[PDB]
DNA sequence: GCCATACGATCCTTCCCCTAC
DNA sequence: ATCGTAGGGGAAGGATCGTATGGCCT
């Protein structure tokens, strides 16, 4: 008959552009062997496999890459009579379109389908699998976005009743706009009808009238909040069709189950023609919103696929050491590594490996890939790029997989091929996702605008899910390289080749590309391990579904869209509704003054557990419930039935929960249950699962906690800095009445004594002395000196239960954390202590920072301890603090301060001998913004951004963390700085770092003084506290340990000795040296 | 203390008296001390200002292990020396100086006294210093034969020291004279002296006659140091024996202090 | 005694990195 | 386009100050 919408992507092709190296053809001599091949070729691309050649767009049959299309260019390969039953359908992704009556008229669509949107229409998109595992896409009618408007502006200003009127206006303004587009808008298309609405801000607002407007496109009603009438106030204008629809209709979900049901007047959804189909599903149904229903019965998931893919690309211009350019015609992707998974039994599937040219893979690998029963791989060798990039493409078209993922694929793999596939060839891949046609296929980064802050890529109806980023917010490293987490996590130390040899390997032969191959097919299997070891998509599911929006917008829009959508049900329900609007904004927490120094008695830990959470469910803190101004709240009972407080030098009044309920209440009660039901697994059964539901929980706690920074927004979307001041000094407040308590209750002599008979047995020598040391938001540090540690942990358990009983209204709940045993207090937000059990606890120090090299933390490390460890040195330090830093300046040290100075001399030892190992001397440094966005430009690691980019290397991103190393100060050095200032237009400015990989290169010494004047200043200010928290006591003693006190001639000494000098010590030990100072006294006195 | 030292108020002055002129320099110097007394050595201008003191200059000196080396300063800008200068403490009493420890791990502990108006006795504490062995250390002290001797005195240093001080380009060109004088011909200003050497300002009562050294020198810098330890006067003895030639300034005094430069090695 | 000055430490701001809440 | 605010600590820059002496007193 003849497709209704057109098939963008590629079906048939006769004519393409040919480029590959000259080092493939038949390894010509020197003369015609350098460069690329260039020009034009008119044949059908084709494709290598074991001797086969195949036609890429040759469906049918026979094959190599597994295929899961039913349609390919309007022909149906699929079985005659193939008519399946769908019934149950798990949907992962919605998507949402426009369409027309006119282009809709060649169908068979019912009346029902072609009335609601014969001028035009939003249909909403379902795309899923069945359980026997065909894919479908379900098309819902009937859905159009709607607004609110104040009906007395419009009134006043335009003086139009009749609100049919009111369509003409609008649809005579859209006539008469600036572009030519809004043709044949007529008021037809808009629905103004009158509602009875009340605004969310504020307590005392009263119900109004307002004009709701049905809209019946997306980009009319986008123009219609943007230019017509600016001035008039609009609700819910910037509410997609997409959360209309979820929100509309109970219980909908965006990924989950579905069920077909007959309608309201006993209607059956209209199953599509196949010449018809605008995706690439197997079939596809025609249906409203009354023809759908939840099913809760089914809870896994189907059979979907999973593709891990990776890319290599090797730079064939002048200076083939160069960093390949996607611009550049000449730089190719060598080769193309896909594993095929299945998402319902993590196993292997499918191993394709696309290479450009022959490709032998070593037997020794397929031995390995036999040995764990893996599929043998499959290699496909092309003439050219473009075929093979093709190849690649119609593979992603034809097999569809729903999820993709790899290493590092939003930054370098998808905007290499991107920018390859649509610069240089000029391919539409608007139609290469799930629809056909006209969909979205896009990349955005970070670039200069601060407007995002994360780099996304939008493909309809696949979810890509970057391993990097994943890694990123899991596991702490000063390096994210493959290899590093790859011996991290998984401890599997893995071969690595870097960029520098591909071009020797890919001239060599077939063999050396086996090689690489290999190597590529190891790396996507480790990301395929990675992925399969975290497992995101459960857990982005689980919040997409909770929250209300798509997995995709999970991933990648942010925080304030899951609170803003869920806080929109709560809205609509009850009969509010939600205005559009679109330096430091307010005080914060408290944290006390931290008592520095070294405390061996036991130290307890309480905490309040979800602070502000519970604060907000508990003072019933909300929009709709706040008063700016008295007298709008003067009918009720002072105390029992409003809350007055003082914020901000401002009077605010929130009324109690049984006059109105806050929505934010709700909103934070349904989303502590996930966090609830996630943490009463972990100490169930879990040897080393938990490690993993530590940081879902984790996850959970901070999108919980989310909703305060939601509030507190400065010019974000609904803000009300009122709310999030108040539940600041709720917090503040309640800190301090908490510390007031403690002090004044249990602190005289036996007052915990008599709560607690149980404090009878655990009593050590010595009077109490209870009292707080430190404190931070809600955290309160108890020193219970003169009390044994074994009986601390039941009575620090019934003490916060007393504490929050007597103290707080529910659902605030104080609880006893930990217990430490040994305290060691630096200043605030930076404490290392040990647990009762026995692990040790560190906090704040460049122990735990990414900022450290790695000798530095091992001494430090081994410093701790030491000193955590070792009764001698303990008893030692315990005993410095009897005397003030002042004395220990001009006396003995104790004995137990020994193995310090030999840790100190065996680092300084280690760090002054030949051929270190420069990994030990790296630092990490991320680049958070643009480079010139930088006031200071001056960073140590923006001038390692610079030099990488001025001799083409891999630039770093605006996210990653950038290693260098600082070199040693000599001539060479300082000429070369000189010349760079000069051209790019004392002691040194410590900006000496370098790459790590340049100085390996060129053998360039590092800067001793500098590494270990870092570690004595680490050493220092870590141990600060033991002598009263000065540095520069603390400083001149740790140097009193070292030996370095060498004290040779600056090269005068063969001066001297051919002047007739006598030699006093250093070799000369023997006695005559003795003499030797009465031959000089005799020459002198 | 195996080498415990004690310096009271007799040797007090002396030491005082010596250190008089020394407002500077020394505060910067190695310190190595043996059996016999304790040599100052400092490297001020490239200049080896040498500064000795025999066990006679000390009431209790003492010493019982091997050389020993100590720099002066602990902890930085706080000079072992520093009891030794002007008048930074008018009440000095007494000086102990506490050797203790092993060969290798040798310390230094200087405690001060002080006069207060109704005593005499330790009082400060705080001053004290500690200050542990150099370990691995080389020191060069010019030895040698003095050659000839000179007795120069205070006025002469108008000329002898402010001639040229210009390096080779206007040199003082060292010598004594090809008949039997001291006169320095250094480019102009041609100091004249009479030498006559025993055993009149033209005469400059030498010693040990020699009467040919004439070998130019290294390269005039001299002055500055000189004029920074505010030396009086001094003799001057030669060491032009050795291969390398040098000069040194000894002064005049109990504890004298001598700067000793190196001359042309050509001859 | 003098007075002059070029050294030096010595804070004191401001900006940028990661951490604890 | 899209959570918030307190804290320490290293690094580069500008202004401040306590002395060390010499040129000059003489
Ligand atoms: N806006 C915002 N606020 C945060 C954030 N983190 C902490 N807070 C403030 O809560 C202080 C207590 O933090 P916890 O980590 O104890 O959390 P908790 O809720 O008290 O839970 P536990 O007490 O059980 O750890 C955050 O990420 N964003
Ligand atoms: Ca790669
Ligand atoms: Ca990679
Ligand atoms: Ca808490």
């Amino acid at each position: 008959t003849g497709p209704t919408q057109r098939h963008t992507y590629y079906s048939e092709c006769d004519e393409f552009r040919f480029i590959a190296p000259r080092v493939l053809d038949e390894d010509a001599p020197p003369e015609k062997r350098a460069g690329v091949h260039d020009g034009h070729l008119k044949r059908a691309p084709k494709v290598y496999c074991g001797g086969d050649e195949r036609d890429v767009l040759r469906v049918g049959s026979g094959g190599f890459w597994p295929r899961r299309s039913r349609l390919w260019g309007g022909v149906d390969h699929a079985p005659a009579g193939f008519n399946p039953t769908v019934t149950v359908f798990h949907v992962y992704d919605i998507l949402e379109n426009v369409e027309h009556a006119y282009g809709m008229r060649a169908a068979q669509f019912h009346a029902r389908f072609m009335d609601a949107i014969t001028p035009t229409g939003t249909v909403i998109t379902l795309l899923g699998l069945t359980p026997e595992g065909h894919r479908v896409a379900v098309h819902v009618y009937g859905t159009r976005q709607y607004f609110y408007m104040n009906k007395e502006e419009v009134d006043r200003h335009l003086q139009c009743r009749a609100p049919r009127d009111l369509c003409e206006r609008m649809a005579a303004a859209l006539r008469e706009s600036p572009g030519a587009s809004f043709r044949g808008i007529s008021a037809d298309h808009f629905e103004a009808e009158v509602v009875e609405r009340t605004d969310v801000y504020y307590y005392e607002t009263r119900p109004a009238l307002f004009y709701r407007v049905y809209v019946r496109s997306g980009r009319v009603l986008s123009y219609l909040c943007d230019n017509f009438c600016p001035a008039i106030k609009k609700y819910e204008g910037g509410v997609d069709a997409t959360t209309r629809f979820i929100l509309d209709n109970p219980g909908f979900v965006t990924f989950g189950w579905y069920r077909l049901k007959p309608g309201r007047n006993n209607t059956l959804a209209q199953p599509r023609a196949p010449m018809a189909f605008g995706t690439s599903s197997d079939v596809e149904f025609n249906c409203t919103a009354d023809n759908l229903a939840i099913e809760g019965g089914m809870s896994d998931l189907p059979a979907y696929k999973l593709m891990c893919f990776d890319i290599e690309c090797k730079a064939g211009g002048e200076d083939e050491l160069a960093f390949p350019v996607a611009g550049h015609p000449e730089d190719l992707v060598i080769q193309i590594s896909c594993l095929l998974y299945d998402l319902s039994t993590t196993a292997l599937e499918h191993v394709l490996l696309f290479s450009l040219g022959s490709c032998d893979l070593p037997e020794s690998h397929l031995n390995e890939l036999a040995a764990r029963g893996l599929p043998t791989p499959v290699v496909l060798e092309f003439d050219s790029e473009f075929e093979m990039l093709l190849a690649f493409m119609t593979l992603v078209k034809q097999y569809g997989p729903e999820f993709v993922t790899g290493y590092n694929i939003i930054n370098f793999d998808w905007p290499f091929l991107l920018a390859k596939l649509t610069d240089i060839y000029k391919v539409p891949l608007d139609g290469y996702g799930r629809m056909n046609g006209r969909g979205v296929f896009r990349v955005w980064d970070i670039g200069q605008s601060h407007f995002q802050k994360r780099s996304k890529i939008k493909v309809n109806g696949m979810v890509n899910i970057d391993m990097y980023g994943i890694i990123t917010d899991k596991i702490k490293l000063s390096s994210y390289k493959l290899n590093a987490v790859a011996e991290a996590v998984l401890k599997d130390k893995k071969k690595d080749l870097s960029y520098r040899d591909i071009p020797a390997y890919y001239a060599a032969g077939p063999a050396q590309r086996g090689v690489i191959g290999e190597y590529c097919i190891q790396d996507s299997l480790l990301v395929g391990q990675l992925f399969f070891k975290f497992l995101p998509h459960l857990e982005l599911s689980a919040v997409a579904r909770l929250a209300g929006i798509n997995i995709t917008r999970t991933i990648y829009d942010g925080q304030q869209i899951r609170v803003f959508t869920c806080l929109l049900r709560l809205a609509d329900q009850k009969g509010f509704i939600l205005p559009d609007t679109q330096h430091v904004g307010y005080q914060g927490a408290r944290v006390l003054d931290p008592t520095s120094g070294f405390h061996v008695n036991p130290v307890v830990v309480f905490d309040f557990a979800s602070l502000y959470p519970s604060i907000i469910q508990a003072h019933n803190l909300c929009f709709s419930t706040l008063s700016l101004r008295a007298d709008a709240v003067a009918h009720l009972e002072a105390g029992k039935d409003y809350l007055e407080i003082e914020v901000g030098g401002r009077r605010l009044f929130f009324v109690k929960a049984h006059v109105r309920e806050s929505l934010l209440s709700i909103l934070l009660r349904d989303w502590l249950a996930m966090r609830k039901q996630i943490r009463s697994r972990i100490p169930q059964s879990s040897p080393e699962e938990a490690v993993l539901l530590d940081k879902q929980q984790a996850a959970i706690k901070v999108v919980c906690n989310s909703v305060y920074g939601f509030t507190g927004v400065q010019h974000g979307l609904l803000p009300c800095l009122h709310v999030a001041a108040t539940v600041t000094t709720i917090g503040r407040e309640m800190l301090l009445a908490t510390r007031e308590y403690v002090h004044a209750r249990w602190a005289a002599f036996e007052q915990l004594l008599a709560d607690f008979p149980e404090a009878a047995d655990m009593r050590a020598p010595g009077p109490y002395s209870m009292r707080i040391i430190y404190g931070d938001t809600d955290s309160i540090f108890v020193l219970c000196r003169g009390l044994t540690a074994a009986g601390l942990t039941a009575v620090g358990d019934k003490m916060a239960s007393h504490i929050s009983r007597a103290l707080f209204l529910p659902p605030i709940k104080l609880e006893c954390e930990k217990t430490f045993t040994k305290l060691l207090l630096i200043a605030k937000k930076k404490y290392i202590g040990v647990i009762y059990g026995g692990k040790m606890l560190i906090k704040g120090v460049d122990l735990v920072r990414k900022n450290n090299c790695a000798f530095i933390n091992r001494t430090s490390r081994a410093l701790v301890d030491l000193l955590f460890y070792d009764d001698t040195v303990s008893g030692a330090a315990a005993a410095l603090a009897e005397r003030p830093a002042e004395e220990w300046l001009a006396r003995p040290l104790p004995e137990g301060l020994q193995a310090f100075g030999a840790v100190l001399v065996d680092a300084h030892r280690r760090i002054t001998d030949p051929e270190r190992d420069i990994q030990d001397f790296v630092l990490t440094a991320e680049l958070s913004r643009h480079p010139r966005a930088y006031t200071n430009k001056r960073l140590a690691h923006l001038t390692v951004y610079y030099k990488l980019m001025a001799r083409r290397a891999q630039v770093p991103s605006i996210k990653d963390r950038i290693p260098y190393v600082i070199v040693a100060q000599t001539r060479e050095v300082e000429e070369t700085v000189a010349r760079l200032a000069a051209l790019r237009e004392k002691l040194l400015v410590s900006e000496l770092a370098e790459d790590p990989a340049y100085a390996i290169a060129h053998g360039v010494a590092l800067n001793t003084d500098y590494y270990f004047s870092h570690l004595l200043g680490a050493a220092c200010v870590t141990f600060k506290a033991l002598f009263g928290n000065n540095a520069k006591i603390t400083e001149s003693l740790l140097k009193r340990f070292i030996p370095e006190v060498w004290h040779p001639p600056d090269d005068v000494a063969a001066r001297l000795r051919t002047a007739g000098f006598g030699a006093v010590g250093a070799g000369a030990t023997a006695e005559e040296t003795r003499r030797m100072l009465h031959r000089a006294f005799d020459t002198l006195a | 203390a195996p080498c415990q030292v004690v310096l009271q108020g007799a040797e007090l002055n002396g030491i005082l008296q010596a250190f008089a002129p020394l407002r500077t320099s020394l505060l910067d110097s190695l310190l190595v001390m043996g059996d016999r007394g304790i040599l100052i050595h400092n490297t001020i201008f490239g200049e080896q200002v040498f500064l000795p003191l025999e066990h006679s200059q000390f009431s209790r000196y003492r010493w019982r292990g091997p050389t020993a080396a100590f720099l002066s300063l602990v902890d930085q800008k706080r000079s072992l020396l520093s009891v030794f200068r002007a008048n930074q403490y008018p009440d000095l009493r007494r000086v102990e100086l506490a050797i203790t420890g092993q060969a290798p791990f040798r310390t230094l502990v200087q405690r001060i006294w002080t006069t207060t108006s109704d005593g005499e006795a330790v009082e400060l504490a705080s001053e004290t210093l500690m200050k542990r062995e150099l370990t691995s250390f080389v020191v060069l002290v010019p030895q040698g034969t003095p050659d000839v001797q000179l007795r120069l005195t205070r006025p002469q240093l108008t000329k002898v020291l402010n001639a040229t001080g210009a390096d080779s380009a206007t040199p003082t060109t060292f010598e004594l004279g090809v008949n039997g004088k001291f006169s320095v011909f250094t480019t102009s200003t041609c100091v004249t002296f009479a030498a006559r050497e025993e055993g009149n300002a033209k005469t400059v009562y030498g010693e040990n006659t020699h009467r040919t050294f004439s070998v130019v020198v290294d390269d005039c810098s001299m002055r500055a140091v000189l004029r920074r330890l505010q030396v009086g006067g001094g003799t001057l003895k030669f060491f032009l024996t050795t291969p390398v030639p040098s000069l040194c300034v000894t002064a005049t005094g109990p504890n004298a202090v001598s700067a000793v430069f190196l001359l042309k090695p050509q001859k």
